[PDB]
C-alpha cells in the first residue's frame, strides 16, 4: 500500500482552543513571561539611585542618617524600599512631593 | 477538513525529519517520507505567524506608577481606572486571540494534509483502492526508484 | 545586580521578548502589556495521537 | 464548504432530536435520524465557544464616575477622554468579534455535514449514484437493520 | 483549499468582466466566461466586509490634547500614558486584523472556485477526464449553445 500522514511525539504540551480544551499537542511557543529575575537591574544603561533606609524627602534634605552624594551621577529610576522611614527628622509638610519625586525619577 | 483525526484516525510516530509525509509498503523499505515542500511551506508560514503577534506589538517607554496624597484619591482612582481597563482589554484580546488564532493552526494542518492526500489522489486515478483510512493499495507495488518519484507528483499512466 | 533590562518591575526585571506578561501591572521601561492571564500557550504543531 | 445551501440547497424541518443525519427512502420508515456524535460533539464545541467568550473577560469592582470642580475641567476632560476611549475599543472589538466569529461558526457546520456526507460516500464507493443534491439511490435498499448500521458507518461490499 | 494555486497553478488575464468563471476548446469561440453569480455574491461579500471594518467605529468628537503647567508633571504623564495605550491597542489590533483577515479573504476565493469547479464536475460526472490542472476534456465537444448552458449547470445524461 501507500499511505499519507502526520507528525506525531512524545509531547506533553497542552493548549485551549475555542472548540474544545485542553488538547494535547506536538509543539508549541509561550506568550506569556511568567517568570522575573528577583534583581534590580539597569536601565537605559544607567543604574538606580537607590536610597536605602531613607526616602527622596530624607535624601535630598540631607537627613544624617542618609549617605551623601560622592561623585556627578546619572539614573534611570529611583529604588525604595518598604522600610525606608528616613525623612523629615523635623516634623512638618513638605511641598510639591509626589511631584519633586516624580520629576527627579 | 476532515482529513486530520476523521478519515486518518491517528498519526505516527515515525517522522524524525518532518510534519507530512507517506509511508509505503511495497518490495522494500518499510520507512516514511517528509515532504520537504508541503512541510517547509507550513513552518515558513507558522513561525511568519508567531513572529508577527510577537513583533507586530512596538511599545514605548512607560513608567506605569503615579503617586497621590491624601487630597487628591480622585486622581488615584482616574489612574487605577486607566490600568484597570487596560488589563481588562489586553487580558481579553490576548486569552481570545490565543483561543482562536489556535484553532486556525490546527485547521492549517488539515487543509495541508487534505492537499497532499488529494495531491496523489487526483494524480493516480483509478490505479488503486481509494482505502478511507488515507491510504492506497498498489497495482504495481513500485519499487524505491517509482514510490521516490510520487513524492514529486510524477507517474505515467 | 550587574544586569541590564528593558523592563524593571517591583520584585525583579523581566524578559521583554513576549507581548504579555503577568507578573506586575505597575512596570518601567519597555514591557509586555500586563495581563490577569496565567496560561497563553500557542499552537506551532499539530495533536498528538500515538495509540 | 458548499455543502450547506450550496449542492444540498435548503434544509429539513423533521429533526426535532438534532442538528445533523440522514432521510432514507428504502421499504419501511420515511423518517429523519440524527447523529448523535456528529451533533453532541459539535454542541460540546459551541457551548465551549459562547462560555469562553462570556467567561474570559474578568472584570474588577469599578466605580467609573468622577467629579470635579468649575476650575477643573482639564481633569474632567482627560476622565471624559478615558471613558470614550474604552467605548470606542470595546463597541469596535465587540461588534466585529460577533460579525467575524458568527461566520466562522456557520463555516463550522458546512465542515461537519461536508464530512459526514464524505463519512458515507467515502465508504459506499460506486454501490449508489452519487446525486449531486446530497443524497444517494441505494442498489440494494436497504431495510430498517441495515440502514441504522450506516449511521455508525458499517457496510460490507 | 488547495485550488488557488494548487492544482490550477497560474491564473488567467483574459477575464475583463468577473473574478471566476470558464475557458473553453471545441469549436468555435476561445474566450472566457464570468460567472455573474459566483462573482457578484463575491462582491456583495466583500464590499459588505470592508464597508463594516470602516464604519462599524462610531467614534465621537474628542481634543486630545491637554496642557500642564510645571507643577503637574504627575498628570501630563498620567495624559501620556492613557494617549500611548490607546496608540498601543490600535496600533496592535489593527495590524493584525489587517494580517489575518487578508488571509480570511484569500482563502474566500480558493472555497469559491472550489465550489465552482465543483459545481460541475459534481454535475459532469463521468463524461469527461478530469484533469487535475482544472479543465475537463469534453467527449462531445460542446458548441456555443450548448456550453453557454453549463455556465447555469444544465446538462442531460
Ligand atoms: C530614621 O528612622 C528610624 C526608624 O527606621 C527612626 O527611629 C525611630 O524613631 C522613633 C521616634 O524617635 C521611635 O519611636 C519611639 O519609640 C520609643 C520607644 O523606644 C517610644 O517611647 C516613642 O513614643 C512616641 O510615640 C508614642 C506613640 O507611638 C507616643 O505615645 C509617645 O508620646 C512618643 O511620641 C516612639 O514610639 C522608633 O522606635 C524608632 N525606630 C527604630 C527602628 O529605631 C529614626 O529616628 C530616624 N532618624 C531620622 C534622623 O530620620
Ligand atoms: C560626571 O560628569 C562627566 C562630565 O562632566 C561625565 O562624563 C561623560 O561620560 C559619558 C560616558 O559615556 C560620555 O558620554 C559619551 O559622550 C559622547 C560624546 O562625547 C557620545 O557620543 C557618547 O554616545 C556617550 O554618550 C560623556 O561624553 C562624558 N562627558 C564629558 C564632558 O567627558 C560622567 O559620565 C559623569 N559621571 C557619571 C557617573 O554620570
Amino acid at each position: 500500500t501507500i499511505c499519507i500522514g502526520y507528525h506525531a511525539n512524545n509531547s506533553t504540551d497542552t493548549v485551549d482552543t475555542v472548540l474544545e480544551k485542553n488538547v494535547t499537542v506536538t509543539h508549541s511557543v509561550n506568550l506569556l513571561e511568567d517568570s522575573h529575575n528577583g534583581k534590580l537591574c539597569r536601565l537605559k544603561g544607567k543604574a538606580p539611585l537607590q536610597l536605602g533606609n531613607c526616602n527622596i524627602a530624607g535624601w535630598v534634605l540631607g537627613n544624617p542618617e542618609c549617605e551623601s552624594l560622592l561623585s556627578n551621577r546619572s539614573w534611570s529610576y529611583i529604588a525604595e524600599t518598604p522600610n525606608s522611614e528616613n525623612g523629615t527628622c523635623y516634623p512638618g509638610d513638605f511641598a510639591d512631593y509626589e511631584e519633586l519625586r516624580e520629576q527627579l525619577s | 477538513f476532515g482529513a486530520i483525526a476523521g478519515f486518518i484516525e491517528g498519526g505516527w510516530t515515525g517522522m524524525m525529519d518532518g510534519w507530512y509525509g507517506y509511508h509505503h509498503q511495497n518490495e522494500q523499505g518499510s520507512g516514511y517520507a517528509a515532504d520537504q515542500k508541503s512541510t517547509q511551506n507550513a513552518i515558513n508560514g507558522i513561525t511568519n505567524k508567531v513572529n508577527s503577534v510577537i513583533e507586530k506589538m512596538n511599545t514605548q517607554f512607560t513608567a506605569v506608577g503615579k503617586e497621590f496624597n491624601k487630597l487628591e484619591k480622585r486622581m488615584e482612582n482616574l489612574n487605577k481606572k486607566v490600568d484597570d481597563g487596560f488589563m481588562d482589554i489586553w487580558t481579553y484580546n490576548a486569552e481570545l486571540l490565543v483561543l482562536l488564532e489556535n484553532e486556525r493552526t490546527l485547521d492549517f494542518h488539515d487543509s495541508n494534509v487534505k492537499n497532499l492526500y488529494e495531491k496523489v489522489k487526483n494524480q493516480l486515478r483509478n490505479n488503486a483502492k481509494e482505502l478511507g483510512n488515507g491510504c492506497f493499495e498498489f497495482y504495481h507495488k513500485c519499487d524505491n526508484e517509482c514510490m521516490e518519484s510520487v513524492k514529486n507528483g510524477t507517474y505515467d499512466y | 545586580d550587574e544586569c541590564d533590562t528593558k523592563c524593571q518591575t517591583p520584585q525583579g526585571a523581566i524578559n521583554s521578548s513576549l507581548p504579555f506578561q503577568n507578573i506586575h501591572p505597575v512596570t518601567i521601561g519597555e514591557c509586555p502589556k500586563y495581563v490577569r492571564s496565567t496560561k497563553l500557550r500557542m499552537v506551532t504543531g499539530l495533536r498528538n495521537i500515538p495509540s
